[PDB]
């Protein structure tokens, strides 16, 4: 049977620059009697269902735009972006489509290059019903930031702390190719009754010296 | 057309 | 206007059976055979088989032969994916597809259906607001916000003010938290002069427990 191979696995470009994905065969998906190729290529962007990009091999689907071209035949193919979006972080499949099983590629992950960003850091101290519940989340918010390297760290009453934090980032965002980050110290509501100033403190390659953003418990 | 019979013959 | 509507996500324990329906809309439905896909957490797409809409003959992918069932309804326009004895390598999501009028290449598609096969029960979220204090201010922007806490199975959907308010939402990936629930939380940056007189609705749906949440995030002080 026909195996994908798909090369490379993830690659990282500027945005504006035109690259080069390879879609690679076991056997020929040629027709060589409609001289018509039964390959096809999908993209993924993050949460959605595949979108039909291109089907037998360079036409393209109804509504697309003309910065995606892929022209390959035989056991060879290529898609290439003429200019690369912030909307075109996805993940670019081939499939077969000459004969059963309609095999899928691996994918190749397409990912952005782009200039630093600070990030702008917004903490959220817990909300009343929550205490009322018996814990308390205090949540740190890191907004729009590049590259995705960031260091957080928790201070209560100036005391580094060390469990309780769990965190989070998002993937590189559709219109800025940026990233998020929330980190989240959870503590029971007695243990939080039991200090005051409550800080989370942001060092990232966009700013001078690290940011910390601060509240006292109680107001 | 069809759209039921999938790949090179079908 | 053609619409593939799948059924919601399940959780389901090991052994068990679970059937997906896919409810297509908009074209002669017998003239287009049916797709199945699937998609592991995190991973690749694998080709499940296909199902003929005129004819019913199914055709499975070698590994998907054997506990899994491909059927139609045709009076509903609707097909069916069926997974019997349901193992722990079957959390996924699962797609069904349509046949493009080509033959080529696979038209529209579904939203996705995530099983989970876990022996653990259903935990429905908390929803908690984030609001907006000025300890939330950055530039002349203000972030607000919703903690969806202490819930399993994934996935939960949220989305703000029934999905008019998409611009500049963060939701993050979920936390596995050491209990073994999972926690997330969603943010939106707004203009801060804009606060009390917009007003901001998280709407959280964990359908595994039936849960349904408007949360409005009103600000602080
Ligand atoms: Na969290």
């Amino acid at each position: 049977d026909i195996v994908m191979t798909q090369s490379p696995s993830s690659l990282t470009v500027t945005a504006g620059e035109k690259v080069s994905m390879s879609c690679k065969s076991s056997q020929s998906l040629f027709t060589s009697g409609k001289q018509k190729n039964y390959l096809t290529w999908y993209q993924q962007k993050p949460g959605q269902p595949p979108k039909l990009l291109i089907y037998w091999a360079s036409t393209r689907n109804s509504g697309l735009p003309d910065r995606f071209t892929g022209s390959g035949s035989g056991t060879d193919f290529t898609l290439t972006i003429s200019s690369v979006q912030a909307e075109d972080l996805a993940v670019y499949y081939c499939q077969n489509d000459y004969s059963y099983p309609f095999t899928f590629g691996s994918g190749t992950k397409l990912e952005i290059k782009r200039t630093v960003a600070a990030p702008s850091v917004f903490i959220f101290p817990p909300s009343d019903e929550q205490l009322k519940s018996g814990t308390a989340s205090v949540v740190c918010l890191l907004n729009n930031f590049y590259p995705r390297e960031a260091k957080v760290q928790w201070k209560v009453d100036n005391a580094l702390q060390s469990g309780n934090s769990q965190e989070s980032v998002t993937e590189q965002d559709s219109k800025d190719s940026t990233y998020s980050l929330s980190s989240t110290l959870t503590l029971s509501k007695a243990d939080y009754e039991k200090h005051k100033v409550y800080a989370c403190e942001v060092t990232h390659q966009g700013l001078s010296s690290p940011v910390t953003k601060s509240f006292n418990r109680g107001e | 057309g069809a759209g039921n019979q999938p790949g090179a013959n079908g | 206007q053609i619409q593939l509507v799948q059924s919601g996500p399940e959780l389901k324990k090991p052994g068990e059976t679970v059937k997906i329906s896919c409810k297509a809309s908009g074209y002669t439905f017998t003239n287009y055979g049916m797709n199945w896909v699937k998609q592991a957490p995190g991973k690749g797409l694998k080709w499940m088989g296909w199902i003929n809409s005129n004819t019913g003959e199914p055709t499975y992918a070698e590994e998907f032969k054997g506990r899994f069932a491909f059927s139609l309804e045709t009076s509903a326009s609707t097909a069916y994916l069926q997974i019997n004895n349901l193992k722990n390598e079957d959390t996924a999501t699962y797609f069904c597809a349509r046949w493009a009028n080509c033959g080529c290449a696979m038209d529209y598609w579904g939203q996705g259906t995530t099983v989970t096969v876990s022996s653990a029960s259903t935990k429905g979220p908390s929803v908690f607001p984030l609001a907006p204090s000025s300890k939330s201010t950055s530039g002349g922007t203000a972030a607000l916000g919703c903690l969806v806490k202490d819930y399993f199975p994934e996935p939960v959907t949220v989305s703000w003010n029934s999905g008019a308010l998409t611009s500049g939402v963060h939701t993050f990936p979920a936390v596995l938290q050491s209990s073994g629930l999972y926690s997330l939380s969603s943010v939106v940056t707004v203009p801060s002069s804009s606060l009390g007189t917009q007003t901001y609705i998280c709407n959280v749906n964990h359908k595994p427990s039936n849960t349904k949440v408007d949360k409005k995030v009103e600000p602080k002080s």
